């Protein structure tokens, strides 16, 4: 959903700590200027993802205090009250199992932006809208808040896929046994088997490996004598010292380039995947839709939104 | 119907004409070109490191191979600037091509037909939309069904006559705490438990809080008749 | 020491802050370097000792302020560094100056961090307050309630796309 906000300054990056060097830089115009724009902008798309996906309702929705389920055990997906920071039992696995090395790159001028949405608040949406499709059933987005009881929830969504309500209210009583215990294989799955969230660990990596190299760039000469800022301003005449320090500077601004154009790369293809998130939220977790296998195998029921680091987590029911 | 609906295009109207920051996202299509277009033109006006930006100052200054070297800056420099403009015409040519697409996809199920995705066409159960031309764009107007005042009432799972557990065909039973009504999820009807509306399933021993009540059967008068 | 410097040590010229360091460096070993090959720590000549250093200027600089036609209120925000320089308030995006700050929540306006929003109200002045969620709304659940809508309305949502 949400990819890690990185915002670098090429006014230090480039030329650090150096009055003559940065004067080179105002030859080349809005270069500078210019990439400064680019990667606000990645900055602010990072919010709107995350507003327009995790938090689809204007109204917080709580559950009663007292909770009858009709059979079935929410417990492992409802926020607990008694751990500091309220998260379901499902997101608290997710925050572990999803990993100073800010502090090195911290001092090269790159600076790392706070997401404007903390995970605390990200960690209440999802409460909010798992308790408005428990109580609420479906009919808490399109309209005001209908309470309905969780029993008769089910009857229609049998409906949907074709199956008469009548097997519900029969047949409730082995479906606790079926859906609370398909509930307790993915928290065993998830702090057993590290893999699974491996899909959001590989955008975490992506710029991990691109702020990682992009400080490297520094330690490389670029064809210049010494790839020291200081080395060459004390050695070189000030008419030499801009021969090498142009490879310098023009070294690094196709490595700075570089890394402003995978980043609007990689950030189209976060966009992507958030729209898919924004859409599984409303049809799969919101909703319901008659389409097959967008919200997971079989016939979908109801879909519960957990949030996780730099990212969302959804469980659905299938039929 | 008539009287929310028409009264809805006058708030259209109003909210159009009152606010102009509605279509900022257009707005922001052309200040984009703008902004890209102007920093493109401002490039050339940079020396790129060269002695200095005209070339005809250039050639009428240093000597043929001294010149050279100073022209070599100026091309050098202004390739990389339209690399810089192409590149990032072709990433917001993705994010034009993204919308598109989407707009094409909403006129075809909100405009079209009927969609019955949720919150695809705008909040509430989807009417219809009428599109209409904007600079650059286009403009959906989407016309929902929301309901609006809601009351509580006193439901059961099921309805115990003979024996057996009487399901509603359609609807839901609900009760102001006399007589046992059904009706639909959308709006409240008032109806009779009849065998019509009702469809036998199971026993009473089964259903979990299920009510006992009279089913009607319209052939009894029928036959008394 | 505990202060920004531009320092010559052993022929190495550089700028930052100079501070006793915990790390144990090998007699044989001068000055130390991070992931990124910059100087980690400095040893005196003199007298033998590590020095962590620190780089100088940290933090970036930005204005929070209203609409021209509201009012000329600004409310500077040094983000990613606390208050050195220097109405003077500190949040987890860093150090805020010229904003009030609000216990109570309101619908956010002008974003900050952290969830920490800013506006322009009530002797009007610039003021900071935690980003609301929304009012809090308890669906009565019971398993013989149910709510039947008894009207309706007709709205006509405008969407636009390029």
């Amino acid at each position: 959903v949400s990819m890690t906000k990185t915002s670098v300054d090429c006014t230090m990056y480039i030329c650090g700590d150096s009055t003559e060097c940065s004067n080179l830089l105002l030859q080349y115009g809005s270069f500078c200027t210019q990439l400064n724009r680019a990667l606000t902008g990645i900055a602010v798309e990072q919010d709107k993802n995350t507003q327009e996906v995790f938090a689809q309702v204007k109204q917080i929705y709580k559950t009663p205090p007292i909770k009858d389920f009709g059979g079935f055990n929410f417990s492992q997906i409802l926020p607990d009250p008694s751990k500091p920071s309220k998260r379901s039992f499902i997101e608290d696995l997710l925050f572990n199992k999803v990993t100073d090395l800010i502090c090195a790159q911290k001092f090269n001028g790159l600076t790392v932006l706070p997401p404007l949405l903390t995970d605390e608040m990200i960690a209440q949406y999802t409460s909010a809208l798992l308790a408005g499709t428990i109580t609420s059933g479906w009919t808490f987005g399109a309209g005001a808040a209908l309470q309905i009881p969780f029993a008769m929830q089910m009857a229609y969504r049998f409906n949907g896929i074709g199956v008469t309500q009548n097997v519900l209210y029969e047949n409730q009583k082995l479906i606790a046994n079926q859906f609370n215990s398909a509930i307790g294989k993915i928290q065993d799955s998830l702090s057993s088997t590290a893999s699974a969230l491996g899909k959001l660990q590989d955008v975490v990596n992506q710029n991990a490996q691109a702020l990682n190299t992009l400080v490297k760039q520094l330690s490389s000469n670029f064809g210049a004598i010494s790839s020291v800022l200081n080395d060459i301003l004390s050695r070189l005449d000030p008419p030499e010292a801009e021969v090498q320090i142009d490879r310098l500077i023009t070294g690094r601004l196709q490595s700075l380039q570089t890394y402003v154009t995978q980043q609007l790369i990689r950030a189209a293809e976060i966009r992507a995947s958030a729209n898919l998130a924004a859409t599984k939220m409303s049809e799969c977790v919101l909703g319901q839709s008659k389409r097959v296998d967008f919200c997971g195998k079989g016939y979908h029921l109801m879909s519960f939104p957990q949030s996780a680091p730099h990212g969302v987590v959804f469980l659905h029911v299938t039929y | 119907i008539a009287n929310q609906f028409n009264s809805a295009i006058g708030k259209i109207q109003d909210s159009l004409s009152s606010t102009a920051s509605a279509l900022g996202k257009l707005q922001d299509v052309v200040n984009q070109n703008a902004q890209a277009l102007n920093t493109l033109v401002k490039q050339l006006s940079s020396n790129f490191g060269a002695i200095s930006s005209v070339l005809n100052d250039i050639l009428s200054r240093l000597d043929p191979p001294e010149a050279e070297v100073q022209i070599d800056r100026l091309i050098t420099g202004r390739l990389q600037s339209l690399q810089t403009y192409v590149t990032q015409q072709l990433i917001r040519a993705a994010e034009i091509r993204a919308s598109a697409n989407l707009a094409a996809t909403k006129m075809s199920e909100c405009v079209l037909g009927q969609s019955k995705r949720v919150d695809f066409c705008g909040k509430g159960y989807h009417l219809m939309s009428f599109p209409q031309s904007a600079p650059h764009g286009v403009v959906f107007l989407h016309v929902t069904y929301v309901p609006a005042q809601e009351k509580n009432f006193t439901t059961a799972p099921a309805i115990c006559h003979d024996g057996k557990a009487h399901f509603p065909r359609e609807g839901v039973f609900v009760s102001n705490g006399t007589h046992w009504f059904v009706t639909q999820r959308n709006f409240y009807e008032p109806q009779i438990i009849t065998t019509d509306n009702t469809f036998v399933s199971g026993n009473c021993d089964v259903v979990i809080g299920i009510v006992n009540n009279t089913v009607y059967d319209p052939l009894q008068p029928e036959l008394d008749s | 020491k505990n202060k920004c410097v531009n320092f010559n040590f052993n022929g190495l010229t550089g700028t930052g802050v100079l501070t006793e360091s915990n790390k144990k460096f090998l007699p044989f070993q001068q000055f130390g370097r991070d992931i990124a090959d910059t100087t980690d720590a400095v040893r005196d000549p003199q007298t033998l000792e590590i020095l962590d250093i620190t780089p100088c200027s940290f933090g970036g600089v930005s204005v929070i302020t209203p609409g021209t036609n509201t009012s000329n209120q600004v409310a500077v925000l040094y983000q990613g560094v606390n208050c050195t320089e220097v109405n003077v308030f500190q949040t987890r995006a860093g150090c805020l100056i010229g904003a009030e700050h609000v216990n109570n929540s309101y619908e956010c306006d002008i974003p900050i961090g952290a969830g920490i929003c800013a506006s322009y109200q009530t002797s009007q002045s610039i003021i900071a307050y935690t980003m609301s969620l929304g009012a809090e709304n308890s669906v009565a659940y019971s398993n013989n309630s149910i709510a039947i809508p008894t009207n309706f309305t007709i709205s006509v949502t405008t969407e636009i796309l390029p």
